[PDB]
Protein backbone atom coordinates (compact mmCIF):
# COMPACT_ATOMS: atom_id res chain seq x y z
CA UNK A 1 0.00 0.00 0.00
CA UNK A 2 2.10 3.50 -1.50
CA UNK A 3 -1.35 5.53 -0.71
CA UNK A 4 0.20 8.07 0.69
CA UNK A 5 2.93 8.35 -1.86
CA UNK A 6 0.90 8.23 -5.58
CA UNK A 7 -0.25 11.63 -5.15
CA UNK A 8 3.18 12.99 -4.74
CA UNK A 9 4.52 10.98 -7.16
CA UNK A 10 2.36 12.75 -9.67
CA UNK A 11 2.73 16.07 -8.38
CA UNK A 12 7.07 15.42 -8.79
CA UNK A 13 6.18 14.87 -12.27
CA UNK A 14 4.04 17.60 -12.84
CA UNK A 15 6.88 19.62 -11.37
CA UNK A 16 9.15 18.35 -14.05
CA UNK A 17 6.49 19.32 -16.99
CA UNK A 18 6.01 22.64 -15.34
CA UNK A 19 10.30 23.36 -14.32
CA UNK A 20 11.28 21.75 -17.93
CA UNK A 21 8.20 22.18 -20.14
CA UNK A 22 7.36 25.54 -18.92
CA UNK A 23 9.87 26.69 -17.29
CA UNK A 24 7.62 28.26 -14.33
CA UNK A 25 7.60 27.20 -10.70
CA UNK A 26 6.32 24.25 -8.96
CA UNK A 27 4.39 23.76 -5.63
CA UNK A 28 6.84 22.33 -3.29
CA UNK A 29 10.68 21.95 -3.26
CA UNK A 30 11.84 18.54 -4.56
CA UNK A 31 15.79 18.45 -4.66
CA UNK A 32 16.66 15.05 -5.54
CA UNK A 33 15.04 16.17 -9.21
CA UNK A 34 17.04 18.99 -9.03
CA UNK A 35 19.81 17.18 -11.35
CA UNK A 36 17.04 15.02 -12.86
CA UNK A 37 15.60 18.46 -14.35
CA UNK A 38 18.60 19.48 -15.74
CA UNK A 39 19.51 16.52 -17.69
CA UNK A 40 15.58 16.54 -18.95
CA UNK A 41 16.33 20.75 -20.27
CA UNK A 42 19.48 19.38 -21.94
CA UNK A 43 17.93 16.48 -23.65
CA UNK A 44 14.75 19.02 -25.13
CA UNK A 45 17.70 20.72 -26.54
CA UNK A 46 19.93 18.79 -27.95
CA UNK A 47 16.94 16.31 -29.65
CA UNK A 48 14.12 19.18 -29.82
CA UNK A 49 14.15 18.30 -33.53
CA UNK A 50 13.50 14.48 -33.02
CA UNK A 51 10.30 15.36 -30.47
CA UNK A 52 8.56 17.97 -32.96
CA UNK A 53 8.96 15.59 -35.35
CA UNK A 54 7.33 12.76 -33.78
CA UNK A 55 4.49 14.97 -34.06
CA UNK A 56 5.07 16.11 -37.31
CA UNK A 57 1.33 14.76 -38.66
CA UNK A 58 -0.28 14.61 -35.54
CA UNK A 59 -3.55 17.31 -34.32
CA UNK A 60 -2.30 17.09 -30.65
CA UNK A 61 -3.80 20.38 -29.60
CA UNK A 62 -6.76 19.31 -28.08
CA UNK A 63 -8.21 16.95 -25.13
CA UNK A 64 -8.63 13.84 -27.56
CA UNK A 65 -5.13 14.59 -28.81
CA UNK A 66 -3.34 14.76 -25.39
CA UNK A 67 -5.00 11.77 -23.98
CA UNK A 68 -3.77 10.00 -27.06
CA UNK A 69 -0.20 11.03 -26.11
CA UNK A 70 -0.77 9.93 -22.93
CA UNK A 71 -1.97 6.50 -24.02
CA UNK A 72 1.13 6.45 -26.16
CA UNK A 73 3.33 6.75 -22.91
CA UNK A 74 1.61 3.41 -21.55
CA UNK A 75 2.38 2.01 -24.72
CA UNK A 76 6.10 2.32 -24.41
CA UNK A 77 6.27 -0.62 -22.49
CA UNK A 78 3.83 -2.83 -24.48
CA UNK A 79 6.78 -5.20 -25.30
CA UNK A 80 7.55 -5.64 -21.53
CA UNK A 81 10.41 -3.51 -20.96
CA UNK A 82 11.31 -0.59 -18.96
CA UNK A 83 14.67 1.03 -18.59
CA UNK A 84 15.98 4.62 -17.10
CA UNK A 85 16.38 5.97 -20.93
CA UNK A 86 12.53 5.06 -21.91
CA UNK A 87 11.69 6.55 -18.31
CA UNK A 88 13.36 9.79 -19.30
CA UNK A 89 12.39 9.82 -22.75
CA UNK A 90 8.69 9.50 -21.07
CA UNK A 91 9.03 12.65 -19.06
CA UNK A 92 10.83 14.73 -21.67
CA UNK A 93 7.87 14.20 -23.94
CA UNK A 94 5.88 15.06 -21.41
CA UNK A 95 7.72 18.25 -20.68
CA UNK A 96 7.92 18.61 -24.58
CA UNK A 97 4.03 18.52 -25.40
CA UNK A 98 3.65 21.37 -22.20
CA UNK A 99 5.98 23.15 -23.94
CA UNK A 100 4.00 23.10 -27.12
CA UNK A 101 0.44 23.64 -25.10
CA UNK A 102 2.26 26.87 -23.00
CA UNK A 103 0.04 29.20 -25.38
CA UNK A 104 -3.48 27.57 -25.17
CA UNK A 105 -4.10 27.88 -21.29
CA UNK A 106 -7.07 25.28 -21.15
CA UNK A 107 -5.19 22.59 -22.59
CA UNK A 108 -1.71 23.25 -21.65
CA UNK A 109 -3.54 22.92 -18.02
CA UNK A 110 -5.07 19.55 -19.21
CA UNK A 111 -1.90 18.09 -20.18
CA UNK A 112 -0.64 18.99 -16.85
CA UNK A 113 -4.14 17.36 -15.49
CA UNK A 114 -3.68 14.26 -17.03
CA UNK A 115 -0.01 13.52 -18.29
CA UNK A 116 1.42 13.19 -14.82
CA UNK A 117 -0.72 10.47 -14.31
CA UNK A 118 0.01 8.72 -17.49
CA UNK A 119 3.55 8.62 -17.33
CA UNK A 120 3.71 7.45 -13.40
CA UNK A 121 2.30 4.55 -14.82
CA UNK A 122 4.11 4.35 -17.89
CA UNK A 123 7.47 4.37 -15.83
CA UNK A 124 5.94 1.77 -13.60
CA UNK A 125 5.44 2.44 -9.77
CA UNK A 126 6.94 -1.00 -9.04
CA UNK A 127 9.86 -0.82 -11.34
CA UNK A 128 10.56 2.65 -10.17
CA UNK A 129 11.20 2.20 -6.36
CA UNK A 130 12.36 -1.52 -6.73
CA UNK A 131 15.42 0.81 -8.66
CA UNK A 132 15.52 3.42 -6.20
CA UNK A 133 12.72 5.62 -7.22
CA UNK A 134 13.91 9.17 -7.67
CA UNK A 135 17.52 8.79 -5.71
CA UNK A 136 17.73 6.50 -8.73
CA UNK A 137 17.56 8.20 -11.37
CA UNK A 138 19.18 10.87 -9.70
CA UNK A 139 22.31 8.90 -9.56
CA UNK A 140 22.13 7.62 -12.87
CA UNK A 141 22.18 11.12 -14.38
CA UNK A 142 25.32 12.38 -12.77
CA UNK A 143 27.47 9.34 -12.38
CA UNK A 144 26.78 9.08 -16.43
CA UNK A 145 27.88 10.14 -19.27
CA UNK A 146 25.05 11.28 -21.57
CA UNK B 1 -5.16 7.29 -39.13
CA UNK B 2 -6.80 5.34 -36.26
CA UNK B 3 -6.08 6.36 -32.59
CA UNK B 4 -4.38 3.11 -31.67
CA UNK B 5 -2.47 2.93 -35.39
CA UNK B 6 -1.29 6.96 -34.04
CA UNK B 7 -0.54 5.57 -29.94
CA UNK B 8 1.06 2.49 -31.50
CA UNK B 9 3.57 4.75 -33.69
CA UNK B 10 4.25 7.05 -30.94
CA UNK B 11 4.74 4.53 -28.69
CA UNK B 12 6.97 2.84 -30.50
CA UNK B 13 8.99 6.06 -31.60
CA UNK B 14 9.41 6.85 -27.84
CA UNK B 15 10.62 3.47 -27.00
CA UNK B 16 13.39 3.64 -29.77
CA UNK B 17 14.69 7.29 -28.60
CA UNK B 18 14.29 5.78 -25.28
CA UNK B 19 16.12 2.43 -25.81
CA UNK B 20 19.22 4.40 -27.68
CA UNK B 21 19.36 6.66 -24.87
CA UNK B 22 19.77 4.10 -22.11
CA UNK B 23 22.74 3.79 -20.50
CA UNK B 24 21.36 0.93 -18.08
CA UNK B 25 23.79 -2.17 -18.30
CA UNK B 26 22.65 -3.93 -21.52
CA UNK B 27 22.26 -7.99 -21.66
CA UNK B 28 24.49 -9.99 -22.59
Amino acid sequence: MDEDVLPGEVLAIEGIFMACGLNEPEYLYHPLLSPIKLYITGLMRDKESLFEAMLANVRFHSTTGINQLGLSMLQVSGDGNMNWGRALAILTFGSFVAQKLSNEPHLRDFALAVLPAYAYEAIGPQWFRARGGWRGLKAYCTQVLT
Amino acid sequence: ESQEDIIRNIARHLAQVGDSMDRSIPPG
